[PDB]
């Protein structure tokens, strides 16, 4: 009765596609997207952006359970991403691309997030990867914010400034859940889909994809 | 054609008052001075009908005083228009919380297409949010909370001309008004290049002058003039031709000046700082004190003017001997004019040792067009310039001015021109007596179609075949004997004015035979 994409790859499936993962003390599964090529495969995708079909400007309840389709653009859900990183200890990679056709990735050794009474608080560690020297996500953490949750360590309202939902410090150096900007607008836009230490604050990237698999692989 | 100065009585608002005075050097009448908020260069300003009162320390100026404490919704950018003949002109400044969170370290920058520029702000009121950078009130980028530098920089290399305007800087969770403002001016062409394509060169303007990219002439810093801005204008004087006075007993230690767009804004020459409050460190002299004294043989340095050459030496750095160059003066111009309506050849005469060349001499139609010399006489002293108008009519009745602008100064002098219309009589002449060999006639011409004083009356006559006429007339009713026998004759009345165009058509006319 398997619970992520790393298990799907253990069980001999070496292809990327839609699969269905069931979660511990979660009655009732979730279709997800498993990436089996990168590095060594066994990756479990928590969000995919590539075109802007999907609207990321949503509320808690919506960001809690996740939305979009595992096929195209999506978000897994926090009470899922939480329910998945309490089972063990997970690593995190993040797959970027700008409009000039340029991959990049940040990658983190430890990754875990607390619960709903803990505001899905961010706990990362060990930032490696080509997306800048420094971490464009804040590692020590502050709480998760959406349009109806001023949880940021900021005094303003960082949801309703950068659009959607993310880990907002005093508005951190990243927002992969922001505003999708098409080719050409993608220069000098602020509430965009951004990552500071890679392409610059005023960029809106092209194709983000955040993913996890456990350490032990 | 227009001398428009924007005075900012300190662009940093505290609890006290600040004031914007827009001064025009013009005369008869006074083209309506606009002063409004500058909604384009910094969008999302809050709209407020600002009161433009009139200023009375000067000839013509309108001023906007917000009173102490009511300095509320004054954050933003501002402007004043002055205009000319279909042509506009506007000067742009800013006003901001003295507090705020930052300090632009300069209100305007004058930089040339393709220069590396470092648009800065000093960090003042440190808070635990991020820093942010806003041009045209459109977003750019920012600075994460913990790595907030001490001098918030913005680097723009090879700046393009569509890449300028007003820049902001605030602590993210804030007003589009708690910000701090700096203006960036990029001209079409590189320094010392001007023209409609960048294929000409500027009058090289010393003393920090700025070379207009449309005219190749220089917009000079306040207290300097010439075409090359080299002229040591008098103490506590400013403008195009330095006829204006700083009010304040210590001169201009708090007047932030602002100039036609290709320049930007700056202190009076003698004052360092954001508020011009700061005296200039010795050996420096220009506007903002941005000019360093390279006096060759060690002549004193003046925070206001520059090098104070020993008698018999003149020059930027006392680097030249020669006769002490004298600034031009417009000579043998009278106060009043009155010319009659037609072709017209007006004549400017100007003394001075830089001894004008027709490049440097112009005339200004009351509407405000520049007329250039169609020819040039000269002499030993006084260059002499002559101009031409097609037909001058009575609507050009007003003030015109001689503009002389040499390298060691600019002068202007005016003259009220009252164009008068030609006579032409109203009625026909009426015939008194006929006969075999003569006729007698009432010259009409007391009802006359124009104006003026009538100085000669000439009698016109013909048969039906050719033309002739004449007889300069000395009594209203007239007797032409020595006539044929039976011809048809045609008689016309023709009046005359004061010199030049004084002929002026006839119409009238009857006919007879014997």
């Amino acid at each position: 009765p398997f619970r992520d994409c790393a298990d799907v790859y253990q069980a001999g499936f070496n292809k990327s596609g839609i699969y269905t993962i069931y979660i511990n003390n979660m009655p009732e599964p979730k279709k997800v997207f498993c990436n089996m090529d990168v590095n060594g495969g066994g990756w479990t995708v928590i969000q995919h952006r590539e075109d802007g079909s999907l609207d990321f400007q949503r509320g808690w309840k919506e960001y809690k359970m996740g939305f979009g389709n595992p096929s195209g653009e999506y978000w897994l859900g926090n009470e899922f991403i939480f329910a998945i990183t309490s089972q063990r200890q997970y690593m995190l990679r993040i797959e970027l691309m700008d409009w000039e056709g340029n991959r990049a990735y940040s990658q983190y050794d430890r990754f875990h997030i607390g619960n709903e009474k803990q505001n899905y608080r961010l706990y990362l560690k060990g930032h490696t990867g080509t997306a800048g020297k420094q971490s464009s996500l804040i590692l020590h953490g502050a709480d998760f914010s959406t349009k109806d949750a001023d949880n940021d360590n900021c005094m303003c309202k960082c949801a309703l400034m950068l659009t959607g939902g993310w880990w907002f410090d005093a508005c951190g150096p990243s927002n992969l859940n922001g505003m999708f900007y098409t080719a050409g607008q993608n220069h000098g836009k602020l509430n965009g889909i951004k990552w500071h230490y890679f392409k610059g604050p005023s960029y809106s990237l092209r194709s983000t994809t955040m993913m996890i698999r456990p350490l032990d692989f | 054609a227009m001398d428009l100065i924007l005075i900012n009585s300190l662009p940093l608002v505290s609890d006290a008052e600040t004031s914007l005075t827009c001064i025009a050097s013009g005369w008869r009448p006074h083209e309506p001075i606009t002063i409004g908020r500058d909604f384009e260069a910094l969008m999302n300003q809050h709209q407020d009908p600002l009161e433009v009162t009139q200023d009375v320390t000067r000839e013509w100026a309108k001023k906007v005083v917000w009173k102490r404490e009511k300095a509320s919704k004054i954050n933003g950018a501002y402007f004043c228009e002055g205009r000319v003949r279909g042509e506009a002109i506007r000067i742009r400044t800013m006003k901001m919380r003295q507090q705020a969170s930052f300090l632009p370290a300069t209100l305007t920058m004058t930089v040339d297409k393709g220069d590396n520029v470092n648009i800065s702000f000093k960090k003042v009121l440190i808070k635990e949010e991020d820093a942010v950078i806003y041009k045209n009130g459109s977003f750019i980028h920012s600075v994460p909370r913990h790595e907030v530098p001490d001098i918030l920089e913005v680097h723009l290399p090879h700046a393009q001309p569509q890449d300028a305007g007003v820049y902001s800087a605030r602590y993210i969770g804030g007003n589009l008004f708690t910000s701090a403002f700096t203006r960036l001016i990029v001209r079409r062409c590189e320094a010392q290049k001007w023209g409609p394509e960048c294929n000409h060169l500027c009058t090289a303007c010393m003393n920090n002058g700025v070379c207009h990219e449309d005219t190749g002439e220089c917009i000079c810093p306040p207290g300097f003039m010439g075409r090359t801005c080299e002229k040591a204008c008098e103490l506590h004087t400013f403008g195009r031709t330095c006829k204006e006075r700083c009010s304040g007993q210590e001169g201009c230690k708090s007047y932030v000046f602002c100039l036609p767009d290709p320049y930007g804004c700056s202190c009076a020459t003698g004052w360092k700082g954001l508020q011009c409050n700061e005296a200039c460190h010795p050996g420096f002299y220009g506007p903002d004190c941005k000019l360093r004294c390279s006096c060759n043989n060690g002549e004193m340095c003046d925070r206001f003017q520059g090098c104070l050459c020993s008698p018999g030496w003149q020059g930027l750095q006392c680097e030249r001997e020669g006769i002490p160059r004298m600034t031009p003066k417009i000579v043998d111009l009278p106060d009043h004019i009155e010319v009659n309506s037609g072709k017209f050849n007006p004549i400017c005469k100007a003394s001075g040792w830089p001894l004008p060349t027709n490049e440097e001499m112009t005339l200004v139609k009351p509407d405000g067009t520049v007329l250039h010399p169609k020819d040039f006489n000269h002499t030993d002293h006084f260059s002499v310039a002559i101009f031409t108008i097609h037909r001058i009519l009575p609507p050009d009745s007003g003030v015109w001015v001689c503009s002389v602008n040499t390298v060691a100064g600019m002068v202007e002098k005016p003259f009220n021109i009252s164009v008068k219309v030609l006579p032409k009589p109203l009625n026909a002449p009426n015939v008194i007596d006929t006969g075999h060999n003569f006729a007698v006639i009432n010259i009409s011409s007391e009802p006359y179609f124009g104006d003026g004083p009538i100085k000669s009356k000439k009698l016109l006559y013909k048969p039906v075949n050719h033309y002739e006429a004449w007889q300069h007339i000395q009594v209203t009713n007239e007797i032409v004997t020595l006539n044929y026998l039976e011809p048809r004759t045609e008689y016309e009345l023709c009046v005359q004015l004061v010199r030049r165009g004084e002929g002026g058509e006839g119409h009238p006319g009857p006919v007879r035979r014997f």
